[PDB]
């Protein structure tokens, strides 16, 4: 008897749900291809092991990524 | 994360109020009374729960808009400070930006 | 595109009843058949507990003038259960029967019997002209007409001091502004119907979270477990799946609540065992489809649910529906689509890296999304 | 029958605290790993609790008396007893404690604990005579000297016949129902109740439905009334004792563990820090 | 009213007996901490004796053996008896309390004659 | 454009609900009842539409 | 240790307003009455 008050709430929540994925896509899908660093780390003395992916860990993350992931509960 | 969780928890906690009825649980009212007063209680319960839901939805919409603004700023930072060299001062950290 | 069309839920397959082991009969005959009823000011109190009570007989006995009920429909009274029952009785004129109801002001209501505004229970009144009326007049029933203040609900006043209407102290002696504390009732058959004797009995229930003792006439069923069943334990009802819980209940505890509005656990009345309560199942139904311009075949997604139970989740496009690969995903189970190893760019998102599209056994195919072509510098 | 007491003397009453003592489960439900806020009659944290020595000792030489005055019963009484020889044996409740009105009798005896609701005729000094060493051999012989006459025994309950220790008791008289919460705990070298935290579980709900305003205590008369003996008639010279507290309307924040046992709680209306804790619904507050 | 007043100060020859007595209107028991401070002229304030709510008692090195702090639970106060008085014990004594905010008292200037 | 149009259409569609009243038309309620309870019905309708 | 702040009130009605326990560092600011902190 309260009419269609339900439909707009469902619609708004769905809109928020879609907006979140839109935000993620926009902020990260910026490159059309996938590149990989060469196995050689000869960069004139510049070290990037802190930020480069670590294949040893089960999740292909950088150590900084691991720290950040463990920080946020 | 905490704000979203707390909002959800507050929404759940609203289920225990009476809103002027005689009991906060619908099943007991249904099993205890007749329709001619069952609806007299259910209308108040429905009004209260509806209005709480409305409040939650509005707050969520505002929060979503704010998060979207933050995401747009982050996307612009991604586009400029990372993919190239930007001359805007203090946009990519204090001092002259390198990469 | 993908559209949210409706929601599903497992239907309750069974209803069970579990009630205490008491097999005693409540003594309504004593309270209702008593030859002598108390005075208005004093009334009487008779707790009732540890017995079954049939309220249907009292309701349909048709020997009671009034059967009004507050907070409960009289018809359903047999189903309900209570901790205990308090019964009170007295004699009141036909005119003053109105003053029993709560939230009302009256000499009887204000000075003899005050009922709380949030009172639950019923009051039974019927004429006693042939019982409590005498030709010479039954003067044993007393009338309180003056009190210092209105009495509290469910309060008995017995003090027979002589109240001082004026400034002169009565000092226990009648006289000017000093009156008899309890006036008499002129109960004669010559008096009118509104002045005829009416015997009034009030029943008050205690719907409190405690073991019940006055459960109505009902039969106890058997405990079926690991399935969606309507349950009714000691009056409280619900629907869910019950299993064996390891929560160490304290001997004085009955229920278990963690989020303060869900009774996640309960103890069986007969066998003192603890069993947790879980809602059966629910979820939204979403339909995956290319444009109707393309074709008509579609695939359904039951979001966030194990699909072992989806056959038992008229349209009824389930049960006999076996599809070809009803395979679980983090979003749920996908019905009507074929799993493919080859990766492509996403066009119809689902979740957790699963994408579906229409291309040339079922037409709709699902696959893990590809982030793009690989390259190496 | 009732006999008189000879030596009375006097000693000013003492005081002690009840820091985090006297917490009982409000309802009969189960929780787990969730802190929950309630609102019921509790003993306020850090409260001035009166102290009575079971033996009112004027001098350790043997000059003794009983410290059993009639005391008010205002919205609850917190009762506890530390002892080593079961001196405490029961209590009487009512308004005038006479045959005029009904009174509640609950007494522990050398055979069984007894619960009666009758219009007793209480004397000035009701007690339980003890003849531990009065006779030739050393054995426990009791004596009933509580009241003179009993009438209208509305309710009756009896039990089957049968290193200081604390026995906390909480009494509450609402809606015509009497509530008893108890707990046992071993202890040592504690002139006053020690500090800590313990939970009192309900013992029995009981529908007397009468008016209680005042109450007193029942003690064990280790001596005699005519001539007890050499000296030191009281046991350990008043070491046996009990304390009285008064509960008030407060608001508490109970915390349940994973096993469903109450572990810690705060008093929302004691200090601003606790008010902050109650408002934030947590036990820890940041800057 | 002064929520905590101190009494007992005055002049006295060395080796005498004295009892500093400071009393507080509020219950000495929920206060959770009693302490005594005396400051020598030309010197900083120093603690003398502390008694927590539980009952633990501590004394300064130049305080042990002679000064004992006590608190009778009949009249709400704290007691501190001095004996074998020596001349550098001369200072301005103040007793400190802290329930959830510092409290302080004044007076009680002791002088040791030598 | 679609969002604006759909919101307007939803707004106008709400006029046909009862909100627990006897009927959704003001005139019919006014044409059939005396003020004492007509006030109640209009009260319910006002609440819902607001 | 904690300090309480009353919003926008003169430090005169705060006693007659957890006892204040008389005047002990009742330092007054534009924000209101500040209790339990030294300036
Ligand atoms: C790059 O830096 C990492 C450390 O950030 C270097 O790894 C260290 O290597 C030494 C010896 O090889 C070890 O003793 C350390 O324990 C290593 N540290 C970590 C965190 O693993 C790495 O050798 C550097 N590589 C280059 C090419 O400079
Ligand atoms: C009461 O319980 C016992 C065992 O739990 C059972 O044997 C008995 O039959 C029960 N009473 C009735 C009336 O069924
Ligand atoms: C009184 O008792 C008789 C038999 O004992 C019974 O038939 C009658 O119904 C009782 N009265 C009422 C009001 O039920
Ligand atoms: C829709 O169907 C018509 C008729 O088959 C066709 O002409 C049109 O191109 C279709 N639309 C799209 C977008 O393919
Ligand atoms: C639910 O699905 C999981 C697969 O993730 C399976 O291991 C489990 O047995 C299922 N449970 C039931 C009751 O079918
Ligand atoms: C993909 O190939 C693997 C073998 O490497 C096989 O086990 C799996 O079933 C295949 N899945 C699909 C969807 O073709
Ligand atoms: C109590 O008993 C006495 C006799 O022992 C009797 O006179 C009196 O009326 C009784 N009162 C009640 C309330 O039972
Ligand atoms: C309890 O007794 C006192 C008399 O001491 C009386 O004033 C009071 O009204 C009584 N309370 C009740 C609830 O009857
Ligand atoms: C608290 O007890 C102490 C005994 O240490 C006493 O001096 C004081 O007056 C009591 N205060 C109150 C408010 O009862
Ligand atoms: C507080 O009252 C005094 C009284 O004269 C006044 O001088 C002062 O300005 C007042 N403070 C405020 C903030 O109003
Ligand atoms: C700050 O210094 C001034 C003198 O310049 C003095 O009057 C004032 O009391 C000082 N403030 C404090 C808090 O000591």
């Amino acid at each position: 008897q309260y009419g269609s008050f339900c439909t707009q709430l469902n619609r708004a929540l769905t809109g928020i749900a879609v907006e979140q994925d839109k935000n993620t896509q926009e902020v990260f899908a910026q490159v059309k291809q996938i590149y990989k660093t060469p196995p050689i780390k000869d960069f004139g003395g510049f070290n990037f092991s802190q930020i480069l992916p670590d294949p040893s860990k089960p999740s292909k993350r950088s150590p900084i990524e691991d720290l950040l992931f463990n920080k946020v509960t | 994360v905490n704000q979203n969780a707390q909002a959800l928890n507050t929404l759940v906690k609203q289920l225990s109020s009476n809103f002027g009825a005689i009991s906060s649980v619908l099943n007991d009212i249904l099993s205890r009374l007749d329709p001619p007063e069952a609806e007299v209680q259910i209308d108040r319960l429905i009004t209260g729960r509806l209005q709480s839901l409305q409040t939650y939805v509005t707050q969520q919409l505002i929060r979503a808009a704010e998060i979207r603004a933050s995401a747009n700023l982050a996307a612009t930072k991604m586009s400029e400070c990372v993919l190239g060299q930007s001359k805007r001062v203090d946009f990519c950290g204090k001092g002259y930006h390198l990469m | 595109g993908i559209y949210q069309t409706s929601n599903f839920r497992v239907q309750p397959t069974e209803s069970i009843v579990r009630f205490p082991n008491i097999t005693n009969l409540c003594p309504f005959g004593e309270v209702f058949n008593a030859t002598r009823f108390a005075s208005v000011y004093a009334w009487n109190r008779k707790r009732i507990s540890n017995c079954v009570a049939d309220y249907s007989v009292l309701y349909n006995s048709a020997s009671f003038s009034t059967f009004k009920c507050y907070g409960v429909s009289p018809t359903k009274l047999n189903d309900l259960c209570f901790t205990n029952v308090y019964a009170d009785s007295f004699v009141i004129r036909g005119d003053e029967v109105r003053q029993i109801a709560p939230g009302q002001t009256g000499k009887i209501a204000d000075y003899n019997y005050k009922l709380p505004d949030d009172f639950t229970g019923c009051v039974i009144a019927w004429n006693s002209n042939n019982l409590d009326s005498k030709v010479g007049g039954n003067y044993n029933y007393l009338y309180r007409l003056f009190r210092k203040s209105n009495l509290k609900p469910f309060e008995r006043d017995i003090s027979t001091e002589i109240y001082q209407a004026g400034s002169t102290p009565c000092n226990g002696v009648e006289g000017f502004n000093c009156y008899f504390p309890l006036q008499s009732y002129g109960f004669q058959p010559t008096n009118g119907v509104g002045y005829q004797p009416y015997r009034v009995v009030v029943l008050s229930f205690e719907l409190l979270h405690a073991p019940a003792t006055v459960c109505g006439p009902k039969k106890s069923t058997n405990l079926v477990k690991n399935k969606c069943v309507n349950f009714n334990f000691n009056g409280l009802t619900g629907t869910g799946v019950l299993t064996e819980s390891n929560k160490k209940f304290l001997p004085f505890q009955q229920f278990g609540r963690d989020i303060a509005d869900t009774t996640d656990a309960v103890r069986d009345p007969q066998t003192l065992e603890i069993l947790d309560i879980t809602p059966c199942s629910f979820g939204g139904v979403s339909v995956i489809t290319p444009g109707t311009n393309t074709s008509n075949q579609v695939a359904v997604l039951y979001q966030g649910v194990n699909c072992t139970e989806v056959p038992v989740a008229t349209p009824t496009w389930r049960v006999y529906s076996t599809g070809s690969n009803v395979f679980q995903t983090r979003a749920g189970c996908l019905i009507g689509a074929e799993h493919v190893n080859n990766s492509y760019e996403c066009d119809i998102p689902i979740g957790a890296g699963i994408c579906a599209s229409y291309q040339t056994s079922q037409s709709i195919i699902a696959y893990t999304m590809s982030l793009g072509a690989e390259n190496s510098v | 029958q009732c006999v008189n007491l000879t030596t009375r003397t006097q000693l000013p009453p003492a005081y002690t605290n009840s820091f985090t003592r006297g917490v009982y489960y409000p309802d009969k439900v189960f929780r787990s790993s969730v802190l929950h806020s309630t609102q019921d009659l509790f003993l306020p944290f850090f409260s001035n609790v009166t102290w009575f020595h079971a033996i009112h000792v004027s001098g350790t030489n043997g000059t003794k008396r009983f410290d059993n005055p009639v005391l008010p019963f205002n919205d609850g009484v917190y009762f506890a007893s530390t002892e080593k020889s079961n001196i405490i044996r029961g209590w009487i409740f009512g308004t005038t404690l006479d045959s005029k009105t009904q009174s509640l009798l609950i007494v522990n005896n050398a055979t069984n604990v007894v619960i009666k609701v009758c219009e007793f005729q209480f004397c000035n000094d009701p007690f339980l005579g003890v003849y531990y060493h009065k006779n030739n051999k050393s054995w426990m012989e009791s004596e009933f000297r509580v009241y003179s006459s009993a009438n209208n025994c509305t309710f009756e309950y009896v039990s089957q016949p049968f290193f200081k220790n604390l026995r906390e008791f909480v009494f509450k008289n609402i809606d015509g129902y009497f509530k008893i919460y108890s707990k046992h705990t071993p202890i040592n070298l504690v002139r006053d109740l020690p500090q800590g935290f313990s939970a009192l579980e309900p013992l029995v709900d009981l529908p007397i439905g009468i008016n209680i305003t005042r109450f007193q205590t029942l003690l064990a008369l280790h001596r005699s009334y005519l001539t007890p003996g050499d000296s030191s008639s009281g046991w350990t010279a008043g070491a046996a004792a009990y304390y009285v507290g008064y509960l008030q309307p407060r608001t508490f924040l109970l915390k349940y563990n994973e096993n469903g046992t109450i572990t810690d709680a705060v008093d929302c209306a004691l200090d601003p820090l606790s008010e902050t804790k109650c408002t934030l619904k947590s036990f820890t507050v940041e800057k | 009213q002064v929520q905590l007043q101190e009494s007992g100060g005055g002049l006295v020859q060395a080796g005498g007996s004295l009892r500093l007595s400071c009393a507080a209107s509020e219950s000495i028991f929920r206060m959770e901490l009693m302490e005594w401070y005396h400051q020598a002229p030309g010197k900083q304030r120093e603690l003398v004796a502390t008694i927590n709510r539980c009952g633990s008692t501590n004394y300064s090195d130049s305080v042990k053996g002679r000064f004992i702090i006590s608190s009778d639970n009949a009249k709400n106060s704290v007691y501190l008896q001095m004996n074998s008085l020596k001349d550098e014990d001369t200072a301005v004594y103040s007793c400190h309390a802290r329930t959830w905010t510092s409290y302080w008292g004044r007076g009680t200037q002791v002088t040791v004659s030598s």
